């Protein structure tokens, strides 16, 4: 998904 | 592809009016709308998120509402500072924005101060002759700007630009620019701009005599 | 400040290549997902390409693929845009915006960087030339004086103007440019300032043309007139 997190996701 | 459409396209707007500004999506996204803001030649900045949330440092009086495909931004008291345009933008399906909402603001009569440049020794060397004529900070943006060269009125080598609203006194400034070649200056000596504005009892002339300065 | 700084705008002829960089700054560069954005009056913003924080997963808008191509170098806190292919409606403002990072399931985009300017043109691009306006007799009124800068003859836009470097914003208003009928932009910036301490302050205008790599420091001096 483009609008999916795209920074760090440490959890 | 979601298409987000705004209205109205332009306001006008008072300090301490509540400003309405309204965003529809071609179909559900949910909560996934954000709000900037632009000011000219600037960047935009985000003001609210997931449709109602407020980014850290934005003033309280800007609410968003809203779910589905009807949007709301509320400005509860509008400020000078909030002189911009807005944009919402839809986060479901990639990234697309409103065509945006710009907000003007209406304020009291304010008469401009007129100032006049002769051009510079600088420039004269260079062969070209550029004559400013600069009214500040007035309100309405109407305004009469008529040079005139040995009392006679000149058309078709000036150039006028104007500011945007100051987000401060929500007032305008603006700019006559003469050019003449430095031939055809050297031909004539006085040099005027004649300021006509509804806050002026009667014209405002600046000038000078070409040699003075 | 969380900031990003956008550079490498200027004319470029169609068909031609260009390349544009984003210089991240108070923020974990390596850590946040990048966009590319573009403004014009007419067609508004447009979404022009996403790249995850590792540089892995990339996404385009249609109206770019095949030509553009995102990437990043986290080592060097810098967003990269590759545009080949250049066509006329490619003129824009080109905005880097990070990533916004607020929990949820969907995610866009929080602070906007001041932009760089695309121009898609086979004309030839040109450095200004910078003019003092002077204060004097003529330009002081209910004792304020005006003064500004001229910058005449540049092309492309933008050309950006500071004053004392920065630390003197107050009073400024820099115009929208003209366009002359030779095809070559001109704007001015002035200040109002006390006509009390012109003998005592310095004004020096910094004018700067990123298309032409063109910057001009003018101290603006009083006219005895």
């Amino acid at each position: 998904d483009p609008n999916a997190n795209p920074n760090v996701d440490p959890n | 592809d979601i298409q987000m459409t705004q209205s109205p396209s332009t306001l006008s707007a008072s300090v301490g009016d509540r400003v309405t500004i309204t965003c529809r999506a071609s179909q559900s996204i949910s909560s996934w709308l954000a709000w900037y803001q632009q000011k000219p030649g600037k960047a935009p900045k985000v003001l609210i998120y997931q449709a109602s949330s407020l980014e850290s440092g934005v003033p309280s009086r800007f609410s968003g509402s809203g779910s589905g495909t009807e949007f709301t931004l509320t400005i509860s008291s509008l400020q000078p500072d909030d002189f911009a345009t807005y944009y919402c933008q839809q986060y479901n399906s990639y990234w697309t924005f409103g065509q945006g909402t710009k907000v003007e603001i209406k304020r009291t009569v304010a008469a401009p101060s007129v100032f006049i440049f002769p051009p510079s020794d600088e420039q004269l060397k260079s062969g070209t002759a550029s004559v400013v004529c600069l009214l500040n900070n007035f309100y309405p943006r109407e305004a009469k700007v008529q040079w005139k060269v040995d009392n006679a009125l000149q058309s078709g080598n000036s150039q006028e630009s104007v500011t945007e609203q100051d987000s401060k006194d929500s007032t305008y400034s603006l700019s006559s620019t003469l050019t003449l070649s430095k031939a055809d200056y050297e031909k004539h000596k006085v040099y005027a701009c004649e300021v006509t504005h509804q806050g002026l009892s009667s014209p405002v002339t600046k000038s000078f005599n070409r040699g003075e300065c | 400040q969380v900031q990003v700084v956008e550079s490498g705008g200027g004319a470029v002829q169609p068909g031609r290549s260009l390349r544009l960089s984003c210089a991240a700054s108070g923020f974990t560069f390596s850590n946040r997902g990048m966009h590319w954005v573009r403004q014009t009056p007419g067609k508004g913003l447009e979404w022009v390409a996403i790249i995850w924080y590792d540089g892995g997963n990339k996404f385009y808008a249609d109206s770019v693929k095949g030509r553009f191509t995102i990437s990043r170098d986290n080592s060097k806190n810098t967003l990269y845009l590759q545009m080949n292919s250049l066509r006329d409606e490619d003129t824009a403002v080109y905005y880097c915006v990070r990533a916004g990072d607020w929990k949820a399931d969907k995610y866009t985009m929080d602070v906007w960087g001041q932009g760089t300017t695309v121009t898609v043109s086979s004309a030839s691009t040109k450095g200004p030339s910078v003019f003092p306006l002077a204060p004097s007799s003529k330009s002081t009124s209910g004792g304020t004086a005006a003064l500004g800068c001229l910058v005449k003859d540049y092309f492309p836009e933008p050309v950006t103007v500071s004053w004392n470097s920065g630390a003197l914003t107050s009073g400024v208003h820099t115009f929208p440019a003209v366009l002359q009928s030779s095809g070559l932009y001109s704007l001015s910036s002035v200040v109002t300032v006390p006509s009390s301490s012109l003998g005592t302050q310095t004004y020096i205008c910094n004018v700067n043309h990123k298309p032409s790599n063109t910057k001009v420091d003018k101290k603006v001096e009083p006219k005895s007139c």
